[PDB]
RNA sequence: UUGACCUCAAAUCAGGUAGGACUACGCGCUGAACUUAAGCAUAUCAAUAAGCGCAGGAAAAGAAAAUAACCAUGAUUCCCUCAGUAACGGCGAGUGAAGCGGGAAAAGCUCAAAUUUGAAAUCUGGCAACAUUUCUUUUGUUGUCCGAGUUGUAAUUUCAA
RNA sequence: GGACAUGGGUUAGUCGAUCCUAAGAGAUAGGGAAGCUCCGUAUGAAAGUUGCACGAUUUUUCGUGCCUCCUAUCGAAAGGG
RNA sequence: CAGAAUUCCGUGAAUCAUCGAAUCUUUGAACGCACAUUGCGCCUUUGGGUUCUACCAAAGGCAUGCCUGUUUGAGUGUCAUU
C-alpha cells in the first residue's frame, strides 16, 4: 500500500525522511478522500499521527493526489462506470508504488 | 437513564445506605454456601459495563473467598534450603482473591466459560464476588456475533490461563516501560536464547 | 536372623493385578496402584521419570480408534457412498 | 492355593498356553528368525510373579 | 430448611438495626384505598398484548 | 460365496432363516473337524464363516437404512446415525453462526467494501 | 398447616418418566448367546466316552458366560433331548466344559450318534 | 380457598455440556538445591529443575491511561542494532533492559454508559411445513404457540468520534 | 525324575466365597486448599423405605392424601451363618 | 506343507492396494453399587416354564457437576378478589 513520508523523531534521525504508517485524517480531508473509502482503495489511516507543519501536511496530501491520479479503480458493476472509477481498465496491471511515489 | 445513577451511587461504598445494605447483604451470602447462583445481578450497572447481558445464556454465581496473605504449605515452617527461603508467614499469593474467585467457579460450572467478575462485598474474613459465566453451547450465544468468539476453542478455561480482566493484571500485562517484563517467560527466553547464526 | 531365615517369612502379597494398567502394582490395603495411579481419574505421571513415560505412551499400544482418524483425515473426514 | 479368583485361574490358563513348544513349520518361513526363543517358562525357574 | 430460615431471619434483621432513610422511605406506601384508585386508573391505560 | 447383490433382494425373514442354516452348518463342520476331519471340509469352514459374516452386514445395514428412513426431516437423529467427524469438529461453530453479522457490520460491507484497482506507471 | 414433628422432610414430586425425542441406539442389537454361541462343540475323550456310555451325559465345551438354564435351553432347542441335570467345569486351559444327563426316556449314545461324534 | 410474583427444591423430565490422554512449541501458579563467590549468610545458579492448572495449530500479545522532547513518531509480534550499554550487585563474584534506526508482515475494530417510547422493533424452545448437504449423517427458512426479557433484548453511536 | 514331548484330568441348592459386621477404608452434604487434593460419614442436608384402603368392577397391589429416633458402600476362604 | 481349479476372455486369487458403509468381546476419564468377588442390585418391554406380583432368558436403560427449557412442589417472603 501506498504509505506517507514522515519525519524521524530524535535530533539523530530528524534530518532524513522515512516511511509512515498511514496518511492523517486532516490530509485525507485536504485531498478530498473520505476515511471510509481510503482503505477500500488502498489508502491506509492513522488517527493517531497528526499534522504539525504544513510542510508535511502539503507533502503527504501531493503523495495522496499523485497516487489517485495514477490509480484505476475498477466499477463494482462491470460495464457500468460509477462517480470515481474507470472504464479504461483493460491495460490495467500490478505495479510497484515505490517506482511511482518514491521516498525522497 | 437509571445506570448512571447506580453508577455514582456505587461509588459512594461509605454512606449509611451503603453501608447498610453491605452489612445485611454480607450476613446473608454468609449464611449461603461459599459458592452460590445468584438469579440475578445485585449490580445491573456493573454487570453490563463487564459485559454482562439479560438474555438466556448468560449466568451469574456469587462466591465467598478467605483474605489475608498464603502461608507457605510447609510441616512445622522447615524449609530446608537457605534463609532467603524461610518465610512462612508473610507471604503473598501473585494471583488475586478475584483470579481465585474466578478459578473456582470456573471448576464449579466447567461446562461454562468465565466472561468476568466483580466485587461486590467484603469483611474481615471473606472477599465477595459475582461472577459472569456465558454457555457456550446456548443457541442465544452461539448465534449472537458479539459474544460468538467465546465459543471458538481457543477460550477454554481463559480464567485458568490469566485471559480475564484480573488474570491480565495479575499477569502484569500492559504497554509501556512499566511493563518490561512483558509476558515474563516470552521476555526471558528472547533475552537467554543465544542466536547463532550462519555467517556465511 | 535377618537374612536367610528372615527371608522364609514373606508369603504375604502386598500388591496385586491392577484393572487399569495391569501390572503387579495394585497396592492391596491402600487401594492404590503404584503404577498408574488408580482408581484415582488420572494417570500416574512424573517428568524425572522420562523412561516410565516412554515405556506406557501412545504408540506402546493399538491406536485403533487413532489409526481411522489418521485415515480419514486424509480424504476430509467424508460420508456417504462412493 | 485352591482358592483362586476367576481373574487368578484365567492368568494361569493364559500363562500355561504360552508356555509351549513353537512348531518347526512356524520356524521354516522364508526370511524368518523365530527358530528358539528364551521365553520358555518353567514354574520352578522363573515365577509368574501373579 | 435453609432458605425458609435465611428469609424469615432477613425480615427480622430488617426489623431489628436503624434503617437509613433513604431505605426507611419506602416502608411508607399508600393505603388501600388510595391502591384501588390508582390501579384503576391504570387499567384503563394499558400496554397493547399480542393479538392487538 | 453367497452373493450380496443378491442377498440385499432378499427378505429380512427369509435372511434370518439363511442365516440360521448356515450357522447349524458352520456347527456341523466344526463337530466334523473334531471327530475326523477332511480339507475339503476345513475350507469350507471359512466360507461358511464369511457368508454368515455377509449375511449379517446385509441385515445391519438394511436396519441402517430403515432407521435412517424413519429418522428422515427430524431434528433429532440417533447419536450412531449423527455425524462421525472429530469431536472438535462437532462442538465447533457452523458456517451459519461464523457468518452472522450485526445490523451495523452488514452496512459497513454493503457501503465501503474491499474495490478492485491498479496503478498505472 | 399444623405440624406434628420436630423436622421438615422434603415433599412427594410428580417424577415424570422419560420420553426421549430420538433414540440412542438407532438398531436394537441382535440376542448375544443364543444357541449357537452357547453350544461351541462336543467332546469326545476317553472319559467322556465313559460317561456317555454309562452315565447317560453328554459333555460339551459350552461358552464361559452360559450358566445352566441357556445349556438345557440351548440343548433343547437343537438336539431335540430334555436334560435332567446339569454340571458345570471351568478347565485349567480357560474352557468352560458341561456334563449333560439326558433323562431315562433319551440314550445319549443314540443322541450322540445323531450329532455326529461317534 | 385460589391465583400472581420472588426465592429455594426434586424428576432415569426434553435437549446439551465438562472430565481423560498427548506437552516439542504456548499461558500461568508454586518452587529448590547442587554450583560460583577459591570459605559463607545477601548475591549466583534461577524468577531454572521438580510439582500443579489450562489451549491451539500455533499459543500469547495487540490496536496506547505508548514513546519522545524531535522538522516529531505512531496497534501487536519477530530478526539486526541499540548493548554487554544505561543500570543493578558483601558495587565482591556476577547480573543487565528500553527509546530511536533498518527489515519481515501489516488490518482493523466491538461493547457499557442516550427515551424506539407513535408502539421489545430482540432472542431461545416445542410443533408443522419447505429448503440444504462432504452427508438420508450437515445446515437453515417460514408459520403458530409457549417461554426469556422493561431489575432492558433490538437500532445510530465508542472519543479516530 | 517335580526334566523333555504328546494327550488327559478339577462335575456342588447342602464344602467355601457370595450375606453380616469388627479394627479400619471410603464416596455424598459441607468446609479448607493456587492446585494435585485435605478434613469430614445424619456432619449445620427439603438425605423417605416403610406404616394406613380413599377411589376400585365386585371380591382386588393401580393414582391421591395424611405420615413416624431408618438408612451409601467396601472390609474375615480361622469371627456370626 | 497342503488345500483351494463351483477358475482364469471372468463382480474373481491375493496376510495386494485403497477406502466414504458396518461389526467392534471385558475393561479403562468409565458412568447402577462394587471388585484380592467375572459379586450384589433396580426400571421398562417381550417370551419360557400352572405362576396378572415369584423364577429364568433376551433387548433397551439407571453416575456426577453445570446450562436452557418443562412438570410437580415448599416457604408464619410480598400481595387481590373471594
Ligand atoms: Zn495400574
Amino acid at each position: 500500500a501506498i504509505r506517507p513520508a514522515v519525519k524521524p523523531p530524535t535530533i539523530r534521525y530528524n534530518m532524513k525522511v522515512r516511511a509512515g504508517r498511514g496518511f492523517t485524517l486532516e490530509e485525507l480531508k485536504a485531498a478530498g478522500v473520505s476515511r471510509r473509502v481510503a482503505s477500500t482503495i488502498g489508502i491506509p489511516v492513522d488517527h493517531r499521527r497528526r499534522n504539525r507543519s504544513e510542510e508535511s501536511l502539503q507533502r503527504n496530501v501531493e503523495r495522496i493526489k499523485v497516487y489517485l491520479a495514477h490509480l484505476i479503480v475498477f466499477p463494482r458493476k462491470a460495464g457500468q462506470p460509477k462517480k470515481g472509477d474507470a472504464t479504461d481498465v483493460s491495460g490495467a496491471e500490478q505495479t510497484d508504488v515505490a517506482a511511482v511515489l518514491p521516498i525522497t | 437513564g437509571a445506570y448512571k445513577y447506580l453508577e455514582e451511587l456505587a461509588k459512594k461504598k461509605q454512606s449509611d445506605v451503603n453501608l447498610f445494605l453491605s452489612r445485611v447483604r454480607a450476613w446473608e451470602y454468609r449464611q449461603m454456601n461459599v459458592i452460590h447462583r445468584a438469579s440475578r445481578p445485585s449490580r445491573p450497572d456493573k454487570a453490563r459495563r463487564l459485559g454482562y447481558k439479560a438474555k438466556q445464556g448468560y449466568v451469574i454465581y456469587r462466591i465467598r473467598v478467605r483474605r489475608g496473605g498464603r502461608k507457605r504449605p510447609v510441616p512445622k515452617g522447615q524449609t530446608y534450603g537457605k534463609p532467603v527461603h524461610q518465610g512462612v508467614n508473610h507471604l503473598k499469593y501473585q494471583r488475586s482473591a478475584r483470579c481465585t474467585a474466578e478459578e473456582r467457579v470456573g471448576r464449579y460450572c466447567s461446562n461454562l466459560r468465565v466472561l468476568n467478575s466483580y466485587w461486590v462485598n467484603q469483611d474481615a474474613t471473606y472477599k465477595f464476588f459475582e461472577v459472569i459465566l456465558v454457555d457456550p453451547s446456548h443457541k442465544a450465544i452461539r448465534r449472537d456475533p458479539r459474544i460468538n468468539w467465546i465459543v471458538n476453542p481457543v477460550h477454554k478455561h481463559r480464567e485458568s490461563r490469566g485471559l480475564t480482566s484480573i488474570g491480565k493484571k495479575s499477569r502484569g500485562i500492559g504497554k509501556g516501560h512499566r511493563y518490561n517484563n512483558s509476558p515474563q517467560h516470552a521476555t526471558w527466553l528472547r533475552h537467554n536464547t543465544l542466536s547463532l547464526r550462519r555467517y556465511r | 536372623t535377618k537374612g536367610t531365615q528372615s527371608f522364609g517369612m514373606r508369603h504375604n502379597k502386598s500388591h496385586t493385578i491392577c484393572r487399569r494398567c495391569g501390572k503387579r502394582s495394585f497396592h492391596i490395603q491402600k487401594s492404590t496402584c503404584a503404577c498408574c495411579g488408580y482408581p484415582a481419574a488420572k494417570t500416574r505421571s512424573y517428568n524425572w521419570g522420562a523412561k516410565a513415560k516412554r515405556r506406557r505412551t501412545t504408540g506402546t499400544g493399538r491406536m485403533s480408534y487413532l489409526k481411522k482418524v489418521h485415515r480419514s483425515f486424509k480424504n476430509g473426514f467424508r460420508s456417504g457412498k462412493p | 492355593p485352591s482358592h483362586k479368583s476367576f481373574r487368578t485361574k484365567q492368568k494361569l490358563a493364559k500363562a500355561a498356553r504360552q508356555n509351549r513348544p513353537i512348531p518347526q513349520w512356524i520356524r521354516l518361513r522364508t526370511g524368518n528368525t523365530v527358530h528358539y526363543n528364551m521365553k520358555r517358562r518353567h514354574w520352578r525357574r522363573t515365577k509368574l510373579n501373579i | 430448611p435453609e432458605y425458609i430460615r435465611l428469609q424469615r431471619r432477613r425480615k427480622i434483621l430488617n426489623l431489628r438495626l436503624k434503617v437509613p432513610p433513604a431505605i426507611a422511605q419506602f416502608q411508607k406506601t399508600l393505603d388501600k384505598n388510595t391502591a384501588t384508585q390508582v390501579f384503576k386508573l391504570l387499567n384503563k391505560y394499558r400496554p397493547e398484548t399480542a393479538a392487538e | 460365496a453367497l452373493k450380496t447383490f443378491e442377498l440385499r433382494k432378499q427378505s429380512q425373514e427369509n435372511l434370518a432363516e439363511q442365516l440360521q442354516e448356515l450357522r447349524q452348518e458352520l456347527a456341523s463342520l466344526r463337530v466334523q473337524k473334531i471327530a475326523g476331519g477332511s480339507g475339503s471340509k476345513l475350507s469350507k469352514i471359512k466360507t461358511t464363516r464369511k457368508d454368515i459374516a455377509r449375511i449379517l452386514t446385509v441385515i445391519n445395514e438394511s436396519n441402517r437404512l430403515a432407521a435412517r428412513e424413519a429418522y428422515k426431516n427430524k431434528k433429532y437423529i440417533p447419536l450412531d446415525l449423527r455425524q462421525k467427524k472429530t469431536r472438535a469438529i462437532r462442538r465447533a461453530l457452523t458456517p451459519y453462526e461464523q457468518s452472522r453479522k450485526t445490523l451495523k457490520q452488514i452496512k459497513k460491507e454493503r457501503y465501503f467494501p474491499l474495490r478492485k484497482y491498479a496503478l498505472k506507471a | 398447616k399444623v405440624r406434628t414433628s420436630t423436622t421438615f422432610r422434603r415433599p412427594k414430586t410428580l417424577q415424570l418418566s422419560r420420553k426421549p425425542k430420538y433414540a440412542r441406539k438407532s438398531v436394537a442389537h441382535a440376542p448375544r448367546l443364543d444357541e449357537y454361541k452357547i453350544i461351541v462343540n462336543p467332546i469326545n475323550s476317553e472319559s467322556a466316552m465313559k460317561k456317555i456310555e454309562d452315565d447317560n451325559t453328554l459333555v460339551f465345551h459350552v461358552h464361559l458366560k452360559a450358566n445352566k438354564f441357556t445349556i438345557k435351553e440351548a440343548v433343547r432347542k437343537l438336539y431335540s433331548v430334555e436334560p435332567v441335570k446339569i454340571n458345570t467345569l471351568i478347565r485349567p486351559n480357560g474352557t468352560k466344559k458341561a456334563f449333560v444327563k439326558l433323562s431315562a426316556d433319551a440314550d445319549a449314545l443314540d443322541v450322540a450318534n445323531r450329532i455326529g461324534f461317534l
